[PDB]
């Protein structure tokens, strides 16, 4: 029973637009719970799960001012980065940030996170020690030296060990019914004839949460990389997820094939096969 | 509770 | 630099002809975040398509879920058409009820 919190932040500059659009999204255990967007009429952080309406107006006023601060920080940084990469006016650019904490099932901090990307690529990141920085790009070295000289790492470390953990604990108590549960996958196999003397067996899994899942096919023993087709896990749109995996099989010898579904809601892996 | 950033890039 | 969108088109519920349902178009793994997504019935734009908010994955790439109400039939065909700077031309994928 581990836990996590993240804020995913994005600022996008576009050619003629006056100034960048800034979006921040907060997540508790990988579920969205707050959101700010500078394109709204009255830009404010907003609840995105029912359990967050417990928070009084001082919570929302403070987080909103923080967001407006972040917006200005991303605006100046975008400007600085344009100069660092000798990019000219008239293009589109992106600055992103992930930050947050992971807790063990004892609710102790497992790991802190602080990373940035520019144009969708690693720019700079705080290492797991919460003291040193990784920056690959020559242009990013300028930021690394600046942040090393100002003691930025100490500032982010205090947030990640302090507030991030403290307020995550408070959120986990407040939403203890909503995001404790999981939905087990319900699975079935469909049959689909094809090119003479062969058929595809499609193993479906439906209605599961969270998204993490594995579907394997077995020829009475070993797995199958031998053209096992599959799809990426996809949202149903109602909070659950879907996935399938398939394998080409001789017609008649289809009961030598078994599909297994591995999901954290299951008491044990499901085993399954085609049934007329 | 969201982070607030330190020095700009 | 550009990451090309991966697209899946599928229904929320098991498809049954004549039964209201929701058609999804899940667009993932793209950069930059500007993108046009249309869902199509028989070649033609479906007018009131719901669009989730811009999000991104831990690899930094963006993703979106477009969806709409629909009632599948034997004869109508559905699809999703994505325009993005990573592609010279739009990409269409067709709803297949068995996938």
């Amino acid at each position: 029973g581990p836990h996590s919190m993240r804020y995913f932040e994005t600022a996008v500059s576009r050619p003629g637009l006056e100034e960048p659009r800034y979006i921040s999204v907060g997540y508790v255990d990988n579920k969205e719970f707050v959101r700010f967007d500078s394109d709204a009429e009255n830009p404010r952080y907003e609840p995105r799960a029912p359990w967050m309406e417990q928070e009084g107006p001082e919570y929302w006023e403070r987080e909103t001012q923080k967001a407006k601060g972040q917006e200005q920080w991303f605006r100046v940084s975008l400007r600085n980065l344009l100069g660092y990469y000798n990019q000219s006016a008239g293009g589109s650019h992106t600055l992103q940030q992930m930050s947050g904490c992971d807790l063990g099932s004892d609710w102790r901090l497992l790991r802190g996170y602080l990373q940035f990307a520019y144009e969708g690529r690693d720019y700079i990141a705080l290492n797991e020690d919460l003291k040193t920085w990784t920056a690959a790009d020559m242009a990013a070295q300028i930021t690394r030296r600046k942040w090393e000289q100002s003691g930025a790492a100490e500032h982010y470390k205090a947030y990640l060990e302090g507030e991030c953990v403290e307020w995550l604990h408070r959120y986990l108590k407040n939403g203890n019914a909503t995001l404790l549960r999981t939905d087990s996958p319900k699975a079935h196999v469909t049959h689909h004839p094809r090119s003479k003397g062969e058929v595809t067996l499609r193993c479906w899994a439906l209605g599961f949460y969270p998204a993490d899942i594995t579907l394997t096919w077995q020829l009475n023993g070993e797995e199958l990389t031998q053209d096992m087709e599959l799809v990426e896990t996809r949202p149903a749109g109602d909070g659950t997820f879907q996935k399938w995996a398939s394998v080409v099989v001789p017609l008649g010898k289809e009961q030598n094939y078994t599909c297994r579904v591995y999901h954290e809601g299951l008491p044990e892996p499901l085993t399954l096969r085609w049934e007329p | 509770k969201a982070v607030y950033n330190f020095a700009t890039m | 630099i550009q990451k090309t969108p991966q697209i899946q088109v599928y229904s929320r519920h098991p498809p049954e002809n004549g039964k209201p349902n929701i058609l999804n178009c899940y667009v993932t793994q793209f950069h930059p975040p500007h993108i046009e997504i249309q869902m199509l019935k028989n070649g033609k734009k479906i007018p009131k398509v719901e669009m989730s908010d811009m999000s991104f994955s831990k690899d930094w790439s963006f993703y979106i879920l477009a969806h709409t109400e629909f009632t599948p039939t034997e004869t109508d065909t559905y699809a999703c058409r994505v325009k993005h700077d990573s592609m010279a031309e739009p990409k269409t994928v067709y709803w297949d009820r068995d996938m």
